[PDB]
RNA sequence: UGACUGCUCCCUAGCAUGCUACUACCG
RNA sequence: GCGGUAGUAGCAUGCUAGGGAGCAG
């Protein structure tokens, strides 16, 4: 049980006890910790408590170590010297200590709800460990609350599609489902098979993504498991290479792209690059260009998810050979398309979730947004390659932030990846502005990406912009829009090409229950990995709070190719943007 | 000597292959206690030097179990 | 194997070839027929009819080796059991230790 | 020893009893000197006897804590290690069929059962590549565990009985390589 | 010691005597100086050595009655236990073929050896080697104990099922051997 | 999963005795 | 000048309990 005090850089072998993760904390944390902090608990080999009879004083305050063992003040065995003394805990490495400055870290952090401004922006300026340790205690203080929640379960079999849910009662139960709910069920005292159920519509309309045998009784609870401790940094110091050594490159090169041979020779006389890269600015297919050219390199593939895999696993067994890529399944949607249980390979792909670790050579990934620091840590310590192309862009998805009490931190104050890029500078020239068009690209890098791209190709002047500002009517528990789906459907008819897109939404039942009436197929916003296509209806609301707050999807809006159709009820985005004004019937 | 070394590697490879839940077929523990009660009662180091390679022979054709590459590259024999 | 051991008493000259200390004294394993071949070494019990003339004098003269002793019957009180944490035998080994039964 | 509170008694009284006879005074100043001395001198010599016993005795508890926790240390690492002691052991035996058997498993020729003893003795080894057939097996004798074995059968992946004269850096691209190559002990 | 009723005098005496040092005494008020606290002082340490034998000896039934309430709370934890056992043995006795020998018998005394053998409904049979099986339970239906069994199932050591048709002459070396039969009784 | 006995070494807590100095009253 | 009495600290012996370990039939 011998840990390390990262707070200190101390070898030592405590523990607060009444903590978040019960972190190793050294003679001089666990000292000043306990006194202010009311954490009257540490944990050893042994734990400090009384040690005779029913005993209940269990603090590590005035406790005597005698006789083999911690007793206490109001009996006294006394014969012996209190625990907390001289400045330290008593302990192993009682001499080897080295002690903190900053004395309030537990004292802020450990007694919060992890969700204050205040800790997040001292957090971002705090080391590559100790910030380690604040998104381990993010993940841990997120699954500590997941036990602390609801349970759902069915004890009546009704007939199919209508069927009734009760949650539970007088506790304080909204969820947007994002990571959806497989419990395991019961019938008398044993755990049987059900499988996993998605719940959106909701006497109670029940929608079926596969076919399953319902039983009475079964409940549905999700359990979670524990992030364990990593062993790798997250960033990396800059540091040029040689030369372009140790590397077989390919006597063909490409012709399509202008910007092909500079930037192979960058990456070669460069280290580590990041970017921020919108949808379609090099992940579409300048991998497959690395792949060609670097034959012999060892280039990883992964993303957050498995659809975002599929963007390029479609068309990259065409030009290529089918046997170039590795994923493994476990016994999260996927779809068993590949050759699995084969982890041996020139490209092996990789996954977010679990991979054994051989070997790599070059680091490249897909959107890395939807988490913090962990992922690059995982994927780090999972592999440890000698060149780091970032792709994607840090602020693309952005995971959501829990419960959210006060406001929306700036973007600019990211964890790692975002402050270091616009306090040092661009690394590297990169976009593909062959997908997305220019009405978007205009104002995207107007915003926020000053001088990074170009427009390449025009406009159809086909975007629609009508400025509604509309009446917003809330409810005890929900609310409906009347006016702006209205008009945008009378916008519809206008067109008779418009029957062949999609019904995605920033809330699932509002176009669950619009789609009854119209007959368009169910659709969500969480990722949209990998997925371009050319029709589509965007929405937004709540605004002022959840959809009007800040630049949350800027990146997300180019998924169209020839035009995209986005209303917008402020006065922000449009000062110089040029969608196409009309007025309404 | 050289009969007192193999004599107490026998016991350090039925421990590995304890280790690695080769009780649960009994038709080859009943096999590997044979070979480990026979090299212990041995009294040349020519028959029982012929006991271990039957004895180490099962470690290595269980596969995965044991990562025999990395366990060979870590300061031992290559 | 204790291996610290072993290299200590090899490297001061132990266990050399034609030695008159040699290793003889070892752990040996058993298969899962080891039970059962065991409790059937119990077929060495035969009856045995005595002959009753003469241990009737044997039993005579054998209590006169245990005449310089005393014994009787003792209360539950002057009872003296050492290590009361061993097994309790069958029905009750899924309960408790022998200290179970003598406290409760 | 010093810097415990009660050490300015056992110097003043010291040093005063001391000088006293220099200067010198009544047998009534000594004695009443004297009965100061020892009066603030037992505070000493308990002082730091009771701190003599506890310097020693945090030394211990302080130990059968280093026992605690390296022996959970070396009970949680055993899978680990007596795989590292039975590999610098059968380096040190330094044996030829414990030698053979162990390099071959290595490259890839495993076995596929225990390796027999008798006269008869079937065996079952998997050759993944053609250098690997070619330094083991030239003819249809095959050296392995130092011994000599009679190949009986050639077998690829599902069924494919591959004659002896169609396995030659040629014909072999063709196949699938993992083999289960059948051979007889010799004598 | 804020409460022992012996500080009282102890106190006053000290004050007396300590307080009124700098105020000239003569040899006469010294012995109040000096025999006031003393005495005093004597029965405050016997005041003080009767509490600390007082205190340990409470300190002796407010742990050796925690144990006496442990145990009891532990007798009734075992004595619910072999409660739910002696009922639940009980609950499988077939009180139609088990009244029908404890009736036969001439004062409802039988031996133990014969109920399980006359009363019982699952046999299980364990069988070595294959000479064995084809002398005690060939095909599907056997005669023991003057009654008729018919197989139900045939688990091996490993417990895993086996069919009787691997149960051949020859086949026989590729099973755990140490073979149970599960029949049922017929009629 | 871990029986019944006997002997013996090491460590900690409590009880009484054995030569001393410290106290204080008493001779 | 000495003896007795009641606390306190310090060093060894024996006994009674608890804990860990070694050997024998
Ligand atoms: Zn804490
Ligand atoms: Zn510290
Ligand atoms: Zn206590």
């Amino acid at each position: 049980a011998v840990g390390a005090c990262v707070l200190c850089n101390s070898q030592t072998s405590l523990r607060c006890g009444a903590c978040i993760r019960r972190p190793f904390l050294c003679c001089k944390c666990c000292y000043d910790h306990v006194i202010s902090t009311s954490h009257k608990l540490v944990l050893s080999v042994n734990p400090y408590v009384c040690n005779a009879p029913g005993c209940d004083v269990t603090d590590v305050t005035q406790l005597y170590l005698g006789g083999m063992s911690y007793y206490c003040k109001s009996h006294k065995p006394p014969i012996s010297f209190p625990l907390c003394a001289n400045g330290q805990v008593f302990g192993l490495y009682k001499n080897t200590c080295v002690g903190s400055d900053n004395v309030t870290d537990f004292n802020a952090i450990a007694t919060c709800d992890w969700t204050n401004a205040g800790d997040y922006i001292l957090a971002n300026t705090c080391t590559e460990r100790l910030k380690l340790f604040a998104a381990e205690t993010l993940k841990a203080t997120e699954e500590t609350f997941k036990l602390s929640y609801g349970i759902a379960t069915v004890r009546e079999v009704l007939s199919d599609r209508e069927l009734h849910l009760s949650w539970e009662v007088g506790k304080p139960p909204p969820l947007n489902r994002n990571y959806v709910f497989t419990g395991y069920r019961v019938t008398k005292n044993s755990k049987v098979q059900i499988g996993e159920y998605t719940f959106e519509k909701g006497a109670v309309v029940y929608r079926g993504t596969t076919t399953y045998k319902l039983n009475v009784g079964d409940y549905f609870v999700l359990t979670s498991h524990t992030v364990m401790p990593l062993s790798a940094p997250t960033l990396v110091p800059q540091e040029h290479y040689v030369r372009i050594t140790g590397l077989y490159p390919t006597l063909n090169i490409s012709d399509e792209f202008s910007s092909n041979v500079a930037n192979y020779q960058k990456v070669g006389m460069q280290k580590y690059s990041t970017l921020q890269g919108p949808p379609g600015t090099g992940k579409s297919h300048f991998a497959i260009g690395l792949a060609l050219y670097y034959p012999s390199a060892r280039i990883v593939y992964t993303a957050c998810s498995h659809a975002a895999v599929d963007a390029l696993c479609e068309k990259a067994l065409k030009y290529l050979p089918i046997d170039k890529c590795s994923r493994i399944i476990p016994a999260v949607e996927c779809f068993d398309k590949f050759k699995v249980n084969s982890t041996l390979e020139q490209y092996v792909f990789c996954t977010v979730n679990a991979l054994p670790e051989t070997t790599a050579d070059i680091v490249v990934f897909d959107e890395i947004s939807m988490a913090t620091n962990y992922d690059l840590s995982v994927v780090n310590a999972r592999l440890r390659a000698k060149h780091y192309v970032y792709i994607g862009d840090p602020a693309q998805l952005p995971a959501p932030r829990t419960l959210l009490t006060k406001g929306t931190l700036e973007p600019e104050y990211f964890n790692s990846v975002c402050r270091l890029m616009k306090t040092i500078g661009p690394d590297m020239f990169l976009g593909t502005c062959r997908r997305c068009p220019a009405e978007i690209v205009d104002t995207v890098s107007a915003l926020v990406y000053d001088n990074k791209l170009k427009a390449h190709k025009d406009k159809s002047a086909q975007c629609f912009k009508m400025f509604y500002k509309g009446v917003i009517t809330h409810d005890v528990s929900s609310a409906i829009n009347r006016p702006q789906i209205g008009v945008v459907r009378e916008f519809l008819t206008r067109n008779p090409a418009w029957r062949k897109a999609v019904f995605i939404s920033p809330y699932n039942s509002q176009n669950a229950v619009a789609s009854k009436i119209l007959g368009l197929p169910t659709q969500t916003v969480d990722s949209s990995q990998g997925s371009e296509y050319d029709y589509v209806i965007f929405t937004q609301t709540t605004e002022t709070a959840h959809s009007c707050n800040v630049n949350r999807f800027n990146v997300a809006i180019t998924r169209a190719k020839v035009g995209i159709l986005c209303i917008m009820s402020d006065r922000d985005l449009y000062d110089k943007l040029q969608f196409t004004s009309l007025e309404i019937p | 000597s050289k009969m007192s070394d193999v004599k107490c590697t026998s016991v350090v490879l039925l421990s590995v292959l304890q280790q690695l839940r080769v009780e649960s077929s009994s038709k080859l523990w009943a096999q590997c206690v044979q070979l480990h009660n026979d090299i212990l009662l041995a009294k040349d180091t020519t028959e029982a030097f012929e006991k271990m390679v039957s004895l180490l022979s099962v470690l290595l054709s269980m596969q995965g179990a044991v990562d025999i590459n990395k366990l060979c590259e870590e300061m031992l024999d290559n | 194997f204790n291996k610290d051991f072993y290299d200590f008493a090899v490297s001061k000259g132990f266990f050399k070839e034609g030695s008159s200390v040699e290793l003889k004294h070892f752990f040996f394993a058993q298969d899962g027929n080891a039970a059962i071949s065991d409790y059937d070494y119990y077929r060495y019990n035969l009856p045995t009819m005595c002959d009753i003339r003469q241990l009737l004098f044997v039993v005579e003269v054998v209590d006169k080796y245990f005449d310089c002793y005393d014994g009787g019957c003792i209360n539950a009180n002057q009872v003296i059991v050492n290590n009361l944490d061993k097994s309790a035998g069958f029905p009750f080994n899924k309960w408790g230790k022998a200290r179970l039964y003598y406290d409760s | 020893f010093s810097s415990l509170p009660s050490y300015a008694a056992f110097a003043t009284a010291q040093e005063a009893y001391e000088q006293a006879v220099a200067n010198g005074d009544s047998e009534v100043v000594l004695k009443k000197l004297k009965k100061s001395l020892n009066v603030a001198k037992s505070e000493f010599d308990r002082d730091a006897a009771m701190q003599r016993k506890l310097e020693k005795m945090a030394d211990q508890a302080m130990t059968q804590m280093y026992k605690q926790a390296r022996s959970e240390d070396k009970r949680a690492k055993v899978t680990s290690a007596m795989q590292t002691m039975l590999f610098t052991m059968l380096r040190k035996l330094d044996n030829d069929a414990l030698n053979n058997i162990i390099n071959n498993a290595r490259d890839g020729c495993v076995p596929l059962n225990i390796i027999p003893l008798t006269t008869a003795a079937k065996l079952m080894v998997v050759i993944p590549d053609y250098n690997t057939y070619k330094n083991t097996c030239d003819g249809t004798t095959f050296t392995y565990a130092s011994a000599l074995w009679e190949i009986q059968q050639v077998v690829d992946a599902d069924s494919k009985i591959v004659q002896l004269s169609e396995i030659s850096m040629d014909n072999s691209p063709n196949l699938a390589w993992p083999l289960i190559v059948t051979a007889l002990r010799a004598n």
